[PDB]
C-alpha cells in the first residue's frame, strides 16, 4: 500500500558520560578484547574525577 | 404470556425504560405555553 | 414578644462551642446608633430564670438559651443544609425627595 | 451444640430454648439459615477524590433478622397451644429478648416483629402439628449487650474526689451513664480517649465538665448516649435547661480505660455517685479485646 | 443557537470570545447552506468528577440572544429586576406634597 | 520561512521525505492545539489582607482532580454564578468553613 | 503455590498467611474467586464525536475487593478463638495491610471493611468448626505499593545545592513529598517530565519553584499529591499564605527520572531536606517496564 | 486458519500473533467469541410520520470490542513474564494497533483499554500457567483502515494546474488531506460526487474552493475530516482566520472517482502539492466494491 | 456477555436505579445558578 | 430470601415502579404551599 | 501488641515556645478573657527577645 518507504527523519541527538559510578555500564560496548575489558580508574592521587 | 411480563410492565407504567430529562423538558414546555403569552413584553 | 433577647441589657448567646457551651454577648451601638457590634461578657454572671427551678418546665427563656442540637456520627437528627454567606454592601443610600 | 445456646424471652416473660442444650423442650426449635444475626450491619461512606473515592465515615444500621422456627407436638391441640404461645411471645410495639450463651458469656439482643409472621405449610397445620413459622424481626439497637458494669461511690464530705476504673473490652464504643445525688456541684470526666471525631483527640485527653449546681431533691441521671437527653432530674426540674448548652461528647472507645476522676463540691450532706458502663458487642460471641 | 463543544477543535476564549461574531449551521433540510451569524453571548465551562456520572471539562456556547426562547424562570427574573429598578426610579422621582 | 526548495534540499531531493517533514510539523502544531484545549484549569482562592491593607493574599489552590464538580459561565454584560463543589476534608473547604 | 504468597497484617498487627508457603498456619486460608484484586479499576471517559464518541480521559476507581476466607480448626473452642482473632484483625475506620509476595517483590494494599462480614454456614458454626467468612474490603487508594524511597541531604553551609536521584519504575505517576528544615530559602524541582496536563510540557521541563523564606522553627512538609495541602508548617503558621499563587503541579511520570536539583540559600545553620518518593503499581506483580 | 491472521502491535511496539499462521508463538492466543469486531456499529434515526416512522439518517458508533486471550507457558515464571508483557502491550491513554490480514490485504484498527482487564481463573494463575485475560477494548475511530493512497505533484511554474486520479474503493466515505507548500494561492476541489447531504448534490458537482494566499514559509495541511481543524500552517500562523468562513464540505463518496483538479497561482518559486486519500472500511475484510 | 445485560441497561439509561429527588434538586440548582445573579436585592 | 430480591429493591428505592407525574405534582404542591401565602392578592 | 508498640499515653512529652516570630500560635488557648487577650511584645528598647 505504501508508494515508497523512506528513512525516517531522524533529528539531532546528544549523549554525555562522566564515569562517576562504580562500573562502566552497558552504554559502552567493549570491542577487540571482548567483554570485561574496560574499567574505571579513580586517580585520587591528583584528586581528579574518575576516568575510563 | 402477555399477563405477567413486559406486557404488564406496560400497565405498570414507566417502571422500566423512562428518562427524567424529556419529562422535565415537557413539563417546562407546558408551563411555558401556559405562562408565555401573559408575560409582559418589558 | 422578645424571644431572641438580643437587644436586652444583659444580652444573650450569639455563639458557642461544644466544649465550652454558649458565649454571652451584648450589643454595643456605634456613633449614630446605626451600627451595632457584639461585645463579649468576659465575666458572665447572669442568674438563671426562676422557671428553670420549677418542676415540669421545658421551655426556653429568652435570657438563657440552652438548646444545642449536636450533629456527629451518632446524631439523633438529620442535618440538611448549613449555609453561611458574608455581608454584601458596605454603604446604603436611602432618600428621594425631602 | 453444647458450645452455643440460643434463647428467647418474650414480651410476656416466657422462656424458649431455640438451640443448644435443652432445645425444643417448649416445642419450638430453630431452623438453619438465620441472617443478619452475627455481625452488626455497618455501611461505609465515600466521597469523590483524586484517586477515586475517599473514606467519609461509617454508620451502623439496624438489624433485619429473618429466621425460621419449627413448632411441633404429637397432638394438634397441644401444637395449637404451642403455636399460640409462640405468637403471644412477640409484639410490634414492645421488644423481646434474644439471648446467645457461649464460653464468652451471655449476650442479648432486643428484637421486635418487623412485620407479620408467616406461619404453617401450604396445607392446614393440624395435619402435621409440626409447622414452620418465618419471623422477620428487627433490632433497632443493633449491638449485642451484656449486663452493664456498675460502680458506686458515697461520701459524707462537703468536698471530695474519687476515681472510677473504666475499660471498654468490647469492639464498639460505649456511652457512660451517671447517677448523681443532690445537692452538690459535680464535675464529671469526658475524656476523649484519643478520639479525633471533633479534631480534639489530644486536646480533650483530660476534659472535665461541671454539671450545674443541683438543688435539694434534684438527683440527676446523666446519660451520654445520643438516644437519650443527657441530663434528667428525678423531680422533673430542667437541669439541662440550666446547664448553658454544654454536653458530654465522647464515648469510651474500644481498648481504652483509665481511673476517671469524679469531683463533688458544695455538698453539705455528702452525696453519692453511680457509674454505669455498658457492655456492647458487635457479635453474639467474641474473645475479649485488649 | 445552543452548541456543546465536546471534542471540537474550537477553543473557547482563545479562538472565540464573548461578544465576538461567529457563524453556525444546523443540519436541517432547507437551512443546510445557511450560516446563522451571531455574536457569542454565553459560554459555560462545566465538569463533574462524581463516580456515578463523570463529565470532563466541557464548554457549552450560546450564540445570539432571544427573549422569546428564554426560559420562563429567566424571563420572570429579568422582568422582576427591570420592574424593581423602574419602581426605584419612579419612587425617587415622586414629587412631595 | 523554510521554502519548498530548502526543505527538499534538506531532505536530499526526496519529495516524500520533505512532505513527511511538513506533515510532522503540522502534526506537532495540531498536538499543541489539542494540549492547549485539554489543559486542566487552575483554581485558586485568595483573600483580603487581614491587617486591612490592599492586595489580595493567596489562600490556596484547588486541584481539578480534587474537585467534585464545577460550573463557570461567561456571559455578555450579565452577571453569572460560578459553582464549585468540594469534599469537606479538602483543605480549602475546611478553610472556607 | 510457592510463586505467590498472600499475607494480611491486621489493624492490631496480627500476621496471617492466607495463600502460599505457610498458608493456614494461623487457621485461616483463602478461598478461590477473589475479584478486583489484580488490576486497578479504571473507567475511561468518552464524549460525543464525529465518528461516535471521542476519548476524553480516564478516572481510576477505588478497589472493591470481595473475597472469602476459611477459618478452620480441629476443636470448636479453638475455632472460635481463631474466628474472633480474624475478626479483630479488621476494622472500618482504620486500615489493614494485604501483602503479595512474588519474584517481582512484595507489594501491599491498604484495605478496610466496606461492610459487615458474612460468616459461617446456615447452621451453627461450632458443628463443623471449619467455616467461611465472606469479606468485602475496599482500597481507597487503589494502587499496590512498595515501601517508598527516602533520601536525606543535610548541609552546614549557608548556600548549597544537591542532586536527588529520582526514578519512576511503576506504571502510574507518583507524587513526591519533601521535608524541609527551617530557617532558609528552598528551591525545589517541579519538572513536568513531559507531562502536558497544563499545556506546558516543554516549557516546564526544567521548572523550579521557590518556597517562601522560612523563619526559625517553621519546618515544612511539602506534599505534591492532591489529597494533602502542599505546604504545612509544623508550628501551624500559614506558610502557604506567603507564596503568591504558586504550587507544585507535576507528578513523576512513569519511566522518567533524573537528578532533580534542590537548592538551599540564606540558611544560617544549614538545613536538611528529605525526599520521599512512593512506589505505586496497578498490579500485585509485574515485570519492570521501560 | 491460514485464510486469516490477527496481530496486535502494542503501545510499546511489541508484536503478537493472536490467530492465523504462527499464532501463539509469543505465548498469547485468541479465544473464540469476539464481539463488535467485524461490522462497524451504526444506529439509524427515525422521525414520526404518517405511515409510522420516516428514515432520518445514520450515525456510526464507537466499537466496544470484548475479547478473550489465553496466555500460556510451560513454567509459571515464563508465564508471568508473558502475562506482564501482554499487560504492557495495552494502555488507556494511547492506542495499540490490531491488524487483520486476509486475501483482501491487511487492515488495522486502533484500540485502547476501555476498562481494566479481567485476568486469570478463580484460583491463582501460577497453578496452571495457562490463563485467560478478558479485554474490553474500544475503537474511537470504528472503521478498519489501510495505508492511504498518496500522490505528489511539484511544479516550477508560477501558474499551473494538475489532475489527481481519486477513487473510493471502500464502503464508507473518506475525507481527503492536502499538503500545500508556500508561497502561492491554491484552488482545491471539493466535489460533491453527487452527494445530497446539503441539498446541493449536482449543484456542487464541480465545486472548487480557493485557499487564502499563503505567505513565504506558511506550508499548510488541509484536512477535510471533521475530527481535526481544516487549515493548519506549519509556522503556526492562523491561516483559517484569513479563510472567511470557507471549508471543505464533501467527502469522497464510495464508488466515486475522477481526476480532481488542483490549481496553483501567484507562486514565484513554484510549489508542491500532496494528496492523501484514506482507505477506510467497515469490515476487517471485504472484496473491492465498484 | 456485555450486550444483553446490565452493560446494555447502562446504554438504556436510568431504567434501573435512578432517583427523582436528586434529579429535581439538580435541575433546581441549575435554574438557581441561571437566575440568582439577575434577581434584585430588594 | 429478602436479601437479593424485591426486599433489597425497596432499599434501592424508586428503581422499579415509581411514576414521575406524582413526584412532579408533589414538588409543585410543596412549592405552592411555601410560596402561596406570601404571594400578593393583586 | 502491648509489649511491641508504645501507647501515646505511655509517652513522655516535652514542649517548647520562644515567641521569636511575634506570633502566639495555635498551641496557647486563652483562658478567662477569650480570644484576642494574648499578645507579643517586642521589647526593642532593650536588646531582648520578644515576650508573651
Amino acid at each position: 500500500p505504501l508508494s515508497t518507504v523512506v528513512s525516517p527523519e531522524d533529528s539531532a541527538v546528544q549523549y554525555k558520560a562522566n564515569f562517576v559510578g562504580q562500573y562502566i555500564g552497558p552504554m559502552w560496548k567493549p570491542m577487540g578484547n571482548g567483554w570485561g575489558s574496560l574499567g574505571i580508574h579513580t586517580h585520587a592521587l591528583i584528586s581528579e574525577a574518575p576516568s575510563m | 404470556s402477555s399477563g405477567g411480563g413486559p406486557a404488564v410492565v406496560n400497565n405498570y407504567g414507566d417502571i422500566h425504560t423512562a428518562n427524567y430529562d424529556e419529562f422535565y423538558k415537557g413539563q417546562q414546555r407546558r408551563e411555558a405555553q401556559q405562562q408565555a403569552p401573559i408575560l409582559p413584553v418589558r | 414578644v422578645d424571644n431572641s433577647n438580643a437587644t436586652a441589657l444583659e444580652g444573650t448567646f450569639f455563639s458557642g462551642t461544644i466544649v465550652d457551651g454558649f458565649a454571652r454577648s451584648v450589643l454595643l451601638y456605634g456613633g449614630g446608633f446605626v451600627e451595632d457590634t457584639l461585645s463579649v461578657v468576659s465575666d458572665d454572671q447572669t442568674l438563671q430564670p426562676d422557671e428553670y427551678y420549677q418542676s415540669g418546665w421545658l421551655a426556653t427563656m429568652a435570657k438563657m438559651p440552652w438548646l444545642v442540637v449536636r450533629d456527629n456520627e451518632w446524631t439523633p437528627i438529620e442535618s440538611s443544609d448549613l449555609s453561611w454567606g458574608p455581608a454584601k454592601n458596605v454603604s446604603v443610600i436611602v432618600g428621594g425627595d425631602n | 451444640t453444647d458450645f452455643l445456646k440460643i434463647e428467647l424471652i418474650g414480651r410476656d416473660g416466657s422462656h424458649w430454648v431455640l438451640s443448644g442444650p435443652g432445645m425444643g423442650q417448649q416445642g419450638v426449635t430453630l431452623n438453619p439459615n438465620l441472617q443478619q444475626f452475627y455481625d452488626a450491619p455497618v455501611k461505609t461512606l465515600y466521597v469523590p477524590g483524586p484517586f477515586g473515592e475517599e473514606y467519609a465515615g461509617k454508620r451502623v444500621q439496624r438489624r433485619e433478622i429473618v429466621f425460621s422456627v419449627q413448632a411441633y407436638d404429637e397432638d394438634p391441640d397441644t401444637w395449637s397451644t404451642v403455636d399460640s404461645l409462640w405468637r403471644w411471645a412477640w409484639d410490634y410495639d414492645e421488644e423481646s429478648e434474644l439471648r446467645v450463651s457461649t464460653s464468652d458469656g451471655t449476650r442479648f439482643l432486643k428484637v421486635r416483629l418487623m412485620e407479620e409472621p408467616k406461619p404453617y405449610y401450604e396445607k392446614d397445620p393440624h395435619i402435621t402439628a409440626d409447622n414452620p413459622i418465618v419471623m422477620t424481626v428487627t433490632a433497632t439497637f443493633p449491638y449485642w449487650q451484656d449486663e452493664p458494669e456498675e460502680l458506686i461511690w458515697t461520701t459524707l464530705s462537703t468536698e471530695d474526689m474519687t476515681r472510677f476504673p473504666v475499660r471498654n473490652d468490647g469492639d464498639v464504643p460505649v456511652w457512660l451513664k451517671w447517677t448523681l445525688t443532690a445537692p452538690g456541684l459535680w464535675i464529671l470526666p469526658d475524656f476523649s480517649w484519643g478520639n479525633d471525631m471533633y479534631s480534639r483527640g489530644r486536646e480533650d485527653l483530660g476534659r472535665t465538665v461541671a454539671m450545674p449546681e443541683l438543688v435539694a431533691g434534684e438527683h440527676v441521671s446523666v446519660d451520654s448516649d445520643p438516644r437519650v437527653q443527657t441530663l434528667i432530674a428525678v423531680n422533673g426540674m430542667p437541669t439541662q435547661n440550666r446547664w448553658k448548652g454544654n454536653d458530654l461528647l465522647y464515648p469510651l472507645m474500644p481498648g481504652k480505660g483509665a481511673e476517671i476522676p469524679v469531683q463533688l463540691k458544695n455538698a453539705p450532706e455528702g452525696g453519692a455517685c453511680k457509674l454505669t458502663r455498658p457492655r456492647w458487642y458487635s457479635r453474639p460471641w467474641s474473645r475479649p479485646g485488649v | 443557537h445552543l452548541m456543546a463543544l465536546h471534542d471540537s477543535w474550537i477553543i473557547p476564549g482563545l479562538h472565540i470570545d464573548i461578544g465576538q461574531r461567529m457563524g453556525s449551521t444546523v443540519n436541517s433540510k432547507g437551512v443546510e447552506n445557511i450560516v446563522w451569524v451571531n455574536q457569542l453571548e454565553e459560554m459555560t465551562a462545566a465538569w463533574d468528577n462524581s463516580a456515578g456520572q463523570t463529565m470532563p471539562l466541557s464548554w457549552v456556547l450560546k450564540a445570539g440572544k432571544s427573549d422569546r426562547a428564554m426560559s420562563i424562570g429567566e424571563r420572570v427574573a429579568r422582568l422582576a429586576k427591570k420592574m424593581s429598578e423602574a419602581l426605584n426610579n419612579v419612587g425617587v422621582h415622586i414629587v412631595q406634597s | 520561512a523554510n521554502n519548498w526548495t530548502d526543505i527538499l534540499a534538506a531532505s536530499d531531493g526526496d519529495e516524500w521525505a520533505a512532505f513527511k517533514t511538513i506533515e510532522a510539523q503540522a502534526d506537532e502544531v495540531r498536538a499543541g492545539h489539542q494540549a492547549l484545549r485539554r489543559a486542566k484549569p487552575l483554581i485558586r482562592l485568595w483573600m483580603n489582607n487581614p491587617d486591612g491593607s490592599e492586595g489580595l493574599v493567596y489562600v490556596g489552590r484547588v486541584d481539578y482532580d480534587d474537585t467534585i464538580r464545577g460550573s463557570f459561565p461567561f456571559k455578555n454584560n450579565t452577571p453569572s454564578q460560578g459553582v464549585l463543589e468540594l469534599r469537606d476534608d479538602n483543605y480549602l473547604a475546611v478553610w472556607l468553613k
